[PDB]
């Protein structure tokens, strides 16, 4: 089977520009397992991101957080850069405050 | 704790 | 209600090398232990700090069990491709979930030992611990075969004894957060679409364990229309988080309540703009 992965971008606190913060992308529903996942701030890729243990639901599928700290602001831009073999060409998903 | 072994198929 | 839960992937890598391989262990919604093939220490290490508790003997004994389980699921991906027939050029999954669940008693209440190929039920055993659900014709010759070597029989004596056994003890010795849960901190928001239309969204926040519901309902009766759940989530810190929108006419926001379920709630909350 190959089931395309969902996607969620959001930030573990309420967000404060200048306080200190995780940036969260939680992908699931996703099959097979192999993954890429990044994240983005302006659309360049950040280092130090880690990741969850592999993990699956009741039916199956697998997920996966990705995570990373920053400190947000007004003006920079965040989002989640995911490619999987079930995906034509990458999918970004940008940050909202509505997280 | 895991188990002490599980089965293989064959 | 609990449970402990193990979680193994295995997937063949036909390139080069051995197949990749995931064990993770679960009290609940924490997350205790992890094995990963592609890591450096080749021991299973702990995630959360009450397994941390256990002596060397623990750690021996649940790595060489765990790299045990690796090579089964080792020489399972290559009866499976026989069994169907595949060629050794492409990347296969095998899944297998097992556990234990327990009442409120922290007596046996439920086994679990079930197993996936490529994402999709392969075999698993029954709610009685006796006997099994093949899928198909390759999964019938599994269940023949563990059926004459009396599997099942195995597996029931570690789910009914052995398995309550080790989650009581971690009960017990992770009671602190485990036994407890976490209140959804909640709260709402407004978002004018525009002039006539507006989102209300209701939050639930940094709660334990992952099980709520959030209901909308408008003028004191449940409504779907126009709404929407998301997925839940985890926060990073081992709580969780959901929210529900609703949309409504600008000026209407106090007819609209959002209600939440929760364990860690006496009496369900409810909100209001």
């Amino acid at each position: 089977i190959q089931r395309t992965p969902k996607i969620q971008v959001y930030s573990r606190h309420p967000a404060e520009n200048g306080k200190s913060n995780f940036l969260n992308c939680y992908v699931s529903g996703f099959h097979p397992s192999d993954i890429e996942v990044d994240l983005l701030k302006n659309g360049e890729r950040i280092e130090k991101v880690e990741h969850s243990d592999l993990s699956f639901s009741k039916d199956w599928s697998f997920y996966l957080l990705y995570y990373t700290e920053f400190t947000p602001t007004e003006k920079d831009e965040y989002a989640c850069r995911v490619n999987h073999v079930t995906l034509s060409q990458p999918k970004i998903v940008k940050w909202d405050r509505d997280m | 704790g895991l188990k002490e072994g599980i089965p293989a198929l064959d | 209600s609990h449970s402990m839960r193990y979680f193994f992937t295995s997937v063949s890598r036909p390139g080069r090398g051995e197949p990749r391989f995931i064990a993770v262990g679960y009290v609940d919604d924490t997350q205790f232990v992890r094995f990963d093939s592609d890591a450096a220490s080749q021991r299973m290490e702990p995630r959360a700090p009450w397994i941390e508790q256990e002596g060397p003997e623990y750690w021996d004994g649940e790595t060489r069990k765990v790299k045990a389980h690796s090579q089964t699921h080792r020489v399972d991906l290559g009866t499976l491709r026989g069994y169907y027939n595949q060629s050794e050029a492409g990347s296969h999954t095998v899944q297998r979930m097992y556990g234990c669940d327990v009442g409120s008693d922290w007596r046996f209440l439920r086994g679990y030992h079930q197993y996936a190929y490529d994402g999709k039920d392969y075999i698993a055993l029954k709610e009685d611990l006796r006997s099994w659900t093949a899928a198909d014709m390759a999964a019938q010759t599994t269940k023949h075969k563990w059926e004459a070597a009396h599997v099942a029989e195995q597996l029931r004596a570690y789910l009914e004894g052995t398995c309550v056994e080790w989650l009581r003890r971690y009960l017990e010795n992770g009671k602190e957060t485990l036994q407890r849960t976490d209140a959804p901190k909640t709260h709402m928001t407004h978002h004018a679409v525009s002039d006539h239309e507006a989102t209300l969204r209701c939050w639930a926040l940094s709660f334990y364990p992952a099980e709520i519901t959030l209901t909308w309902q408008r003028d004191g009766e449940d409504q779907t229309q126009d709404t929407e759940l998301v997925e839940t989530r985890p926060a990073g810190d081992g709580t969780f988080q959901k929210w529900a929108a609703v949309v409504v006419p600008s000026g209407q926001e106090q007819r609209y309540t959002c209600h939440v379920q929760h364990e860690g709630l006496p009496k369900p909350l409810t909100l209001r703009w």
